């Protein structure tokens, strides 16, 4: 249905709140890729309000503590998905209507997002 | 943090040949786990410099089992068996509300700080279902909703599991359901 | 009767679940008072290791951790002298879903399994043994570790055994959680060590096994049953079965049953016996039936199937197999896609990934493919696609994993393309009923 | 020595010979992405798959023919519809999660996984039929991407086929084991604790790794791998 277009505005969402935490805690934050459907198209057009696919919370040595990637524009089952990397653990969020970004049926506050990587941060980050 | 105990590294490294030090790999980290909610790359460095390996090598072993968590776990991370059989028994809905209820992500842990959550695939007792661990110990079985309420609000009072009590009855290797 | 153990005529013998759940059973004066090490002691000091090997080839003991290699002719292939150390492996990795026989096995009668693997390694001239267990089954290890202290407290394991030129003993292995790690193969690297990814098979484990050693692994339940025979006749074990499925079995039933659970039962007992005068009968319709664990295919709910012996033989001829003894009962009220989606996405979770095709294909497609079509998303396409995947990575992976997650999903098409084409032509999601209490 | 035939050609070949090494010293070809010479061969990627008689005994299933051994008198079969159907179907698994980089990649015109899928891929179905590349339209795996591994070597773990080249090296060929993968399933990717890589012989996974997963830094971003010139020279820092 309709929900791509509010999925994208809150995946921009979620990446304003990786730089602000980026930001706040000093530590490194990397546009890791962008659209192929924004690269490789020539005089097609764009409709997405960005053009970044892929984007990461590295600490000081640079190996990532917290990875998240959104679906490309033509993928079947599009989703938003969080990875702590060498921690065994992804996290699969949509959008429901009315209510917000929801992992599951667990609202995903930008508070919630926070916590997140800050534990991923003091557990995961090297330096 | 194998400082402290340098009989148990003895005993376990006796247990394997002088050449197999790193097969203690597995006790060394099932020992900080269990101890310590977690895992950290200086408990891996340590496991590597006293078994004789590199903590690269010991961080891909490390990493390749589900038990072990490499982030901060709640004083209770509640291991939900969704396997088909705990399925056919609710599994779904029982995750659901759960999660749901608690809050909390796979990855985070509850702001009491004592609950977090987790999927685990067959825990080896299909005629109990479903089925949840807590972090060490003999299952949960026969989870009904009071059976998991009355869990959560017992250790939710500090009462230890070995000594709660649990309504309903929950067979030894058979089961009657009525 | 006509002389054949086909079910519950009143001459069989329990034997291996006969102290299980009795309180105190895992004290050593428990296990002398009803007789246990008599076997041991008697063949160690009687029998040879060769003797010992063809008795249990004579019994016809097929492997019991759900491949069913002759153990006999197993250990016939063990160098039987050569100078180096060996080693005796028990898997106590009890990882498939329908499968929970062993555990109390571990938790309840430890000295049973103790006195086959003493029997087991003085066959194979092995004189130490590790018992890998899973890191999930903790009270099942704290009885094992209990009873071992006991036993070297006593002097069950020691330099030299009752007086014999043989030597034993046993160690423990806590494992990790890692369904992978019960391939054998694998299990060996992760004792060692290692990341548990499956080893090269050319050169084979009974000729360079644990730390290159000429081990040999056997299944809990297969040593367990190693003390029977040698107590009580070979014949009287073969008593027990069809031609080609001797000896009795630990048969584990759950799903929406009267009364699920354990069963130690002889070798070609119909569904419908072990699931109505057992089990108590079904609470709900069945519309399939899974044999015997979880990588068994599916098999319709009838008459002609309820009157199928289990057996290596019967479920053969049937389409499926059996494996474990594990059954699992699907009712109609949940879809086989819906099922299938389940199985794929554990297999999923459970690939070590040094395959490219398990890995990839399995991991990233087929779970995705069951995902589309049970999420109201799926397409008569979509099933094709399916089932066009699954000869793919069926006959070529370097560990059978990916074959145990194909074949389930086969024959769920075989017998139920039906709904996966209705599922997605109605773009409708898998039925979602509450099912918990 | 042990008598083979390829297809339609006949080979002496000494007894300890891979089935691969038979098949290409019969003048055939086949995939290959986890094999690497001096390097262990096991049966990783599943791209040596052949048939093999040894009697008509046809094998049940495919044999791997890096890690298969040679027997006196076996058959090996490259041309069968069906091995090159299984061979086109293992190629798309392994191009299952790749990033879409070949024009901003780094291996550019020499990558075995371009050039074996555009050797073996796509059989030919039986028009004018409508062909499709990929049938998988689901989400690729997505991780860390060009991370600095070292001053000398760049990581794109999206790239990685997870074959077992850099990681077997590291453990047989210098010793160093400082690259192994983390996770497990599809999570699979390669890292390390040892960071700064430690060996003085790193450099060589660049040129090992099938894909661009592993590059040089010190040439990143200089010219495609057609472009340059080269001249075949000896090194003089030494005296070896
Ligand atoms: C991927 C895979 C996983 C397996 N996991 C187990 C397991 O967890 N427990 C088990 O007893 N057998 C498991 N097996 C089967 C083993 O081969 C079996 O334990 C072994 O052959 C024992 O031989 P036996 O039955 O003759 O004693 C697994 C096999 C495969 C291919
Ligand atoms: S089939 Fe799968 S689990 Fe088995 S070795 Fe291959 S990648 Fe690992
Ligand atoms: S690794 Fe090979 S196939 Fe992949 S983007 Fe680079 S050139 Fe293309
Ligand atoms: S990084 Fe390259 S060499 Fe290493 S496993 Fe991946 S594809 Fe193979
Ligand atoms: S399915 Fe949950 S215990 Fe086996
Ligand atoms: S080439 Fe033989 S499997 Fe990789």
């Amino acid at each position: 249905a309709s929900s791509e277009r509010e999925l994208y505005e809150a995946w921009v969402e979620l990446l304003s709140w990786m730089r602000e935490y980026a930001q706040a805690k000093g530590v490194r934050f990397e546009k890791e890729a962008d659209f192929p459907d924004f690269i490789y198209r020539m005089e097609r057009p764009y409709d997405l309000p960005t053009t970044i696919m892929t984007a990461s919370l590295s600490d000081g040595l640079g190996e990532p503590f917290l990875l998240a990637d959104v679906s490309p524009r033509h993928a079947k089952l599009k989703r938003i998905g969080l990875r702590l990397p060498r921690a065994h653990i992804h996290l699969h969020a949509h959008y429901e209507p009315g209510k917000g970004l929801v992992t599951g049926k667990i609202p995903l506050t930008k508070e919630r997002f926070f916590a997140l990587a800050d534990r991923a941060r003091e557990a995961l980050a090297f330096a | 943090f194998f400082d402290d105990k340098q009989d148990f590294l003895e005993e376990t490294f006796a247990k394997y040949p002088p050449e197999g030090r790193r097969a203690a790999i597995m006790p060394l980290l099932r020992r900080v786990q269990q101890e310590e909610g977690w895992i950290r790359p200086e408990r891996i460095e340590e496991i590597a410099r006293l078994v004789g390996t590199t903590p690269t090598e010991v961080m891909g072993v490390a990493s390749f089992y589900s038990y072990y968590q490499f982030v901060p776990t709640g004083k209770y991370h509640l291991q939900v068996c969704a396997t088909l059989s705990c399925k056919l028994a609710g599994a779904e809905e029982l995750w659901d509300y759960l999660t749901e209820t608690l809050g909390i992500g796979p990855g985070e842990v509850t702001p009491d700080g004592l609950f977090s959550v987790q999927k685990v695939e067959c825990l080896g007792s299909c005629h109990t279902a479903p089925v949840i661990q807590v972090n060490d110990e003999p299952y949960v079985e026969c989870v009904t909703r009071a059976r998991l309420e009355a869990l959560l609000a017992g250790l939710r009072a500090g009462k230890r599991l070995e000594e709660i009590e649990l309504p309903g009855k929950c067979g030894h290797h058979v089961h009657e359901v009525e | 009767t006509g002389p054949i153990l086909s079910g519950l005529d009143p001459r069989f013998e329990r034997t291996l679940y006969a102290h299980v759940g009795k309180e105190g059973s895992w004290t050593l004066d428990y296990y002398l008072r009803h007789g246990g090490y008599e076997t041991a002691k008697r063949v160690l000091k009687e029998k040879t290791p060769d003797e010992v090997i063809e008795e249990v080839k004579r019994s016809g003991l097929r492997g019991r951790g759900g491949a069913g290699f002759p153990t006999g002719l197993k250990w016939s292939f063990m160098p039987k002298d050569d100078g180096k150390q060996h080693y005796l492996i028990c898997n106590a990795d009890e990882s498939e879903p329908g499968s929970f026989k062993d555990r109390y096995i571990l938790e309840d009668v430890p000295h049973l399994l103790i006195e086959g693997m003493i029997l087991a390694g003085y066959a194979i001239r092995a004189t130490v043994g590790y018992i890998y267990v899973r890191g999930e089954y903790r009270r099942a290890a704290d009885r094992l570790e209990q009873a071992i202290k006991e036993a070297r407290a006593r002097g069950y394991l020691g330099k030299n055994l009752f007086g014999t030129d043989f030597s034993f003993d046993l160690h423990v292995h806590r494992g990790a959680g890692a369904y992978i790690c019960g391939e054998e193969t694998a299990l060996m690297n992760s004792l060692e060590g290692l990341r548990a990814n499956p080893r090269l098979k050319p050169p084979f484990p009974a000729q360079s096994g644990l730390w290159g050693k000429p081990t040999t692994i056997n299944n809990v339940e297969t040593l367990a049953s190693v003390v029977p025979i040698m107590e009580r006749g070979a014949d009287w074990f073969a008593q027990m079965g069809t031609e080609q499925s001797k000896g009795m079995k630990l048969y584990q039933i759950s799903g929406p049953v009267k009364r699920p659970g354990v069963y130690e039962l002889p070798m070609g007992t119909t569904f419908r016996e072990l699931i109505y005068e057992w089990a108590g009968g079904p609470l709900e319709p069945i519309q399939a039936i899974i044999p015997g664990g979880s990588s068994t295919p599916p098999l319709p709910f009838t008459e002609e199937v309820l009157d199928t012996p289990m057996s290596y033989e019967h479920l053969q001829a049937k389409g499926s197999m059996l494996g474990t003894g594990g059954v699992i009962l699907i009712p109609e009220r949940v879809s086989m896609v819906d099922a299938m989606w389940n199985l794929t996405r554990f297999y999923a979770h459970e690939s070590c990934g040094k395959c490219t095709p398990c890995r990839e294909g399995v991991a990233g497609f087929m779970v995705n493919l069951f995902a589309k079509i049970g999420t109201g998303q799926g397409e008569e396409k979509d099933v094709e696609n399916l089932e066009a995947l699954l000869p793919l990575i069926e006959g070529r992976s370097f560990c059978p994993l990916a074959d145990a997650a194909v074949w389930p999903v086969k024959g769920s098409l075989r017998h139920f393309k039906d709904q996966y084409l209705a599922l997605a032509r109605e773009k409708r999601p898998v039925p979602r009923p509450s099912l918990w209490r | 020595m042990v008598r083979v035939k390829v297809n339609d050609r006949i080979v002496e070949v000494p007894p300890g010979t891979s089935v691969m090494d038979a098949v290409f010293h019969a003048g055939y070809d086949v995939p290959l992405f986890c094999s690497e010479k001096h390097l262990s061969p096991i049966g990783a990627c599943r791209m040596c798959l052949v048939r093999i008689g040894l009697p008509i005994q046809w094998q049940p299933k495919l044999a791997a023919s890096c890690v298969t051994a040679v027997a006196d008198g076996m058959v090996v079969d490259t041309l069968s519809d069906v091995v090159r159907e299984a061979q086109a179907g293992m190629v798309e698994f392994t191009l299952l999660n790749h990033p879409l980089d070949c024009p901003t990649c780094d291996k550019g015109g020499a990558c075995e996984l371009q050039d074996r899928t555009v050797e073996y891929g796509l059989y030919e179905k039986y028009p004018l039929e409508l062909p499709v590349y990929t049938r998988f339209e689901f989400t690729r795996r997505h991780v860390d991407k060009h991370h600095p591994l070292s001053p000398f070597v760049i990581l794109d773990r999206e790239r990685c086929i997870h074959c077992k080249r850099c990681v077997r090296y590291f453990e047989e060929v210098p010793g160093d084991e400082v690259l192994d993968f983390i996770e497990r399933g599809v999570h699979t990717f390669i890292g390390t604790m040892d960071f700064g890589l430690p060996s003085g012989f790193s450099g060589n996974i660049t040129d090992i790794c099938p894909v661009g997963a592993l590059l040089d830094l010190t040439a990143r971003f200089r010219a495609r791998n057609w472009e340059m010139e080269e001249t075949p020279t000896t090194c003089a820092l030494c005296p070896v």
